[PDB]
């Protein structure tokens, strides 16, 4: 099973710096090619940087706007590659992937801010006989992204929305979580928004009550 | 009391090929109206059962042309053109003409992949069970094809018997693969009179048993 | 969207009852036929009951093997159908389906059986490897003693699929289920992740949380 996992983004100061790992396995190692890709919130795929494998002299490419500040080196006997960054720009803000160029991992999000990390704040959006109701929680005033919203553990998928965060006047996020549900199921079921915001540290389970 | 077969049972194909379905009614399924009161379902591995096919031949909504259906009185086809690893579970014939209405016993589809050892890991019992009087050796094989598989469990390299269990996952639909489960179970004190605990797997992609193995105590 | 949500299922005595509900949204209801559909586990699909809409006098319909104890009903100004069952035998232990032949509910799980409830443990499955090794890892959670089915089993709240397993429970010779759920990552993931498994018992107001760390 080939697995392609990267870990270590978060938010930094402009000019701070920060070290990316992308952790892989299911495969062998030692001869294959990887890059590093990213891509800004609604904005398309940038190619980063280029690591060869041993026979190759662990040859590295880069592209324009990060050379002399990035990185990329790998390690063989972690299956593992880097990515170091020095030197942060605000407009290297982006989630970062690691790839073969066939497989990709799920990105780990780096922001660069002058901002300090804020944990969200968690309301209810509470139901609105028979027919459709709707309820949801409200994930405000959080900086910076992500923040993951589940519903009973994700235990609950169908009809639930989760949309993308706006940024307010006061710099931070806002998002809402909704699920509609069939209004009889309102008193057969629990229904409990999951809101976990790593930066911050911020772990919030609330129940959404009629 | 109508009585829906289906046939074959089981259908292994290889993706990109096709795959045809046999259904038979131990009566006629056509009305007065002309309709043919007979519909296929898809019931994918986790899920609850969905409707490909209604009335024979129509495709329902959502459902890719891949899919048709055909027939003749009591004998009919769901066929899929071009097989794609994500059709992979149980298709149903029903009639719905004939109180009570009844459900085919179910075709599974198996995705043919190429041949793919296990990667295997053996868990000791946790401290936390045997604080429990109990202890339980886990043995998981991941991502393999074909599903056959043998799992030996030993103890000091004692063949162990009767006291193991061991389930499996459904085919997968991305890769097309199987993981299986072995619980080894055994009282504590037993737990703690033998030292080497390995589980010896067997399957078609491994040119010889691999063997997964602890110490108790490191 | 159309949604049809079931609900009421669980653990009952042979020759007890049970009511249940499926709550549906999602289009007008006034004219629509439902049914139920049940699934024993491993088994095929076995229909149940209809039930026609108003015009219809809400006409019922049933099979010969629930003829007697069970009653389809349907309350139009709820858009919610119901099974009433009565003089459960172990046979009907199954999953039951609210569905209008095009959409199905997710189902809801009746057991009928003389034994009681029991609350799952659950137990660590240490992580394989170590994050220095390179290589695949895997890590699980064993849900053990429980009774009856079903457990729900997610990972970090639901943000952990890639390489989830969880497998299909077995009857012990206790009479208690036990199932393990597993999840593999590479090696070096280990100690930059954190991997909690969430436990989720309905019949008997289980929920467990467990962190599952390298030993
Ligand atoms: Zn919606
Ligand atoms: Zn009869
Ligand atoms: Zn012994
Ligand atoms: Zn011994
Ligand atoms: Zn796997």
């Amino acid at each position: 099973e080939v697995q392609l996992v990267e870990s270590g983004g978060g938010l930094v100061q402009p000019g701070g710096s920060l070290k990316l790992s992308c952790a892989t396995s299911g495969f062998p190692f030692s001869n294959v090619w990887m890059h590093w890709v990213r891509q800004a919130s609604g904005k398309g795929l940038e190619w980063i940087a280029h690591i060869k494998a041993k026979s190759d002299n662990y040859a590295t490419y880069y592209a324009e706007s990060v050379k002399g500040r990035f990185t990329i080196s790998r390690d063989d006997s972690k299956t593992t590659i880097y990515l170091q960054m020095n030197s942060l720009k605000t407009e290297d803000t982006a989630v970062y992937y690691c790839t073969g160029l066939d497989y990709w991992g799920q990105g780990t999000t780096v922001t660069v801010s002058s901002a300090s990390t804020k944990g969200p704040s968690v309301f209810p959006l509470a139901p609105s006989s028979g027919g459709t109701a709707a309820l949801g929680c409200l994930v405000k005033d959080y900086f910076p992204e992500p923040v993951t919203v589940s519903w009973n553990s994700g235990a609950l998928t169908s009809g639930v929305h989760t949309f993308p965060a706006v940024l307010q006047s006061s710099g931070l996020y806002s998002l809402s979580s909704v699920v509609t549900v069939p209004s009889s199921s309102l008193g057969t079921q629990t229904y409990i928004c999951n809101v976990n915001h790593k930066p911050s540290n911020t772990k919030v389970d609330k129940k959404v009550e009629p | 009391d109508v009585v829906m077969t289906q046939s074959p049972l089981s259908l292994p194909v290889t993706p990109g090929e096709p795959a045809s379905i046999s259904c038979r009614s131990s009566r006629s399924l056509l009305t007065s109206k002309g309709i043919t009161s007979l519909y296929w379902y898809l019931q994918k591995p986790g899920q609850s059962p969905q409707l490909l096919i209604y009335r024979m031949s129509n495709l329902a909504s959502g459902i890719p042309d891949r899919f048709s259906g055909s027939g003749s009185g009591t004998d009919f086809t769901l066929k899929i053109s071009r097989v794609e690893a994500e059709d992979v579970g149980v298709y149903y014939c029903a009639q719905f003409l004939v109180y009570p209405y009844t459900f085919g016993p179910g075709t599974k589809v198996e995705i043919k992949r190429t041949v793919a050892a296990p990667s295997v890991f053996i868990f000791p019992p946790s401290d936390e069970q045997l604080k429990s009087g109990t202890a339980s050796v886990v043995c998981l094989l991941n991502n393999f094809y074909p599903r056959e598989a043998k799992v030996q469990w030993k103890v000091d390299n004692a063949l162990q018997s009767g006291n193991s269990q061991e389930s499996v996952t459904e085919q997968d639909s991305k890769d097309s693969t199987y993981s299986l489960s072995s619980t080894l179970t055994l009282s504590k004190a037993d737990y703690e009179k033998h030292k080497v605990y390995a589980c010896e797997v067997t399957h078609q992609g491994l040119s010889s048993p691999v063997t997964k193995s602890f110490n108790r105590g490191e």
